[PDB]
């Protein structure tokens, strides 16, 4: 049941206003899928996702109009597309699945976690 | 029994269900798992909707009795059990007073190795400030005992109860419960002799969730003949 693995891609460096996209890909097949995000001060937090069977989608409210998420059940992935980001977007972004398809929203229902990818909006040389 | 032999460890729990009260339509998808060992549930649910535009502890009831624990000397009167891996329809009118009423159907069957509780929900007659659709309820809950007797004439069980709901104001709101459970399946099934169910039930909230939610843990236990 276990041992599937994500993997990370994306993410980097933009100046304020700009939009970045973030990937994850499975190793199998999973759940509900989602990113959750962690500034350096504080511990992870879920940003967006969707249930495994897309019928049910998500948003933080701080986010709502400018990412968008969206899955590929067939390639096992996932991405999260983001626009319109401003300064307290900067975080490291963690891709998050699990074994079932409910879209909870917190940290410890998820039962896979990728690496995390740096996303930095600023524009600072 | 076949049916009893589903239930000797933990066995994960689903559970989805379609809402219309007053109009007011809504979809709740929950998950968990049951011991009948010990007699226990543990489930959070989520409305994926939105607002939850009633109460949460109206719908603790209508959230898979199967997993009761039965006493040893007990087990040829589960029919919940005996009527797996088939399953039950389990319909249900809940008439809360002085205001609406739940109708309820549920199919809870195997899936799998996961059980399944698929539920459909239509509220009407509700006063649109009554303690349901005015959010007037605390959020806890008691416990209660759960009359059973056998039905020979659907090869199923009659089953009812009174729920009461504490209200914010010190009252109390009645809403009796009345259900109905036949198998779907052919298979033999047990019809037992009158007995209840004693339930335990505790509310909670977990911190990390962000949607409404609920976290519902229930203690059930068979009693009642000797």
């Amino acid at each position: 049941m276990a041992d599937v693995q994500l993997v990370e891609s994306g993410g980097g460096l933009v100046q304020a206003g700009g939009s970045l996209r973030l990937s994850c890909a499975a190793s199998g097949p999973t759940g509900a899928m989602a990113w959750f995000r962690q500034a350096p001060g504080k511990e992870r937090e879920f940003v967006g996702g969707i249930s495994g069977s897309e019928t049910d989608t998500y948003y933080v409210d701080s986010v709502k109009g400018r990412f968008t998420v969206d899955r590929d059940n067939v390639k096992n992935t996932v991405y999260l597309q983001m626009n319109s980001l401003k300064p307290e977007d900067t975080a490291v972004y963690y891709c998050a699945a699990r074994r079932r398809i409910t879209l909870f929203t917190s940290r410890t229902d998820y039962d896979f976690w990728g690496r995390g990818t740096q996303v930095t909006v600023g524009l600072e040389v | 029994s076949k049916g009893e032999e589903l239930f000797t460890g933990v066995v994960p729990i689903l559970v989805e269900l379609d809402g219309d009260v007053n109009g007011h339509k809504f979809s709740v998808s929950g998950e968990g798992e049951g011991d009948a060992t010990y007699g226990k549930l543990t489930l959070k649910f989520i409305c994926t909707t939105g607002k939850l535009p009633v109460p949460w502890p109206t719908l603790v009831t209508t959230f898979v009795q199967c997993f009761a624990r039965y006493p040893d000397h007990m087990k040829q009167h589960d029919f919940f059990k005996s009527a797996m891996p088939e399953g039950y329809v389990q319909e249900r009118t809940i008439f809360f007073k002085d205001d609406g009423n739940y109708k309820t159907r549920a199919e809870v069957k195997f899936e799998g190795d996961t059980l399944v509780n698929r539920i459909e929900l239509k509220g009407i007659d509700f006063k649109e400030d009554g303690n349901i659709l005015g959010h007037k309820l605390e959020y806890n809950y008691n416990s209660h005992n759960v009359y059973i007797m056998a039905d020979k004439q659907k090869n199923g069980i009659k089953v009812n109860f009174k729920i009461r709901h504490n209200i914010e104001d010190g009252s109390v709101h009645l809403a009796d419960h009345y259900q109905q459970n036949t198998p779907i399946g052919d298979g033999p099934v047990l019809l037992p002799d009158n007995h209840y169910l004693s339930t335990q039930s505790a509310l909670s909230k977990d911190p990390n969730e962000k949607r409404d939610h609920m976290v519902l843990l229930e203690f059930v236990t068979a009693a009642g003949i000797t």
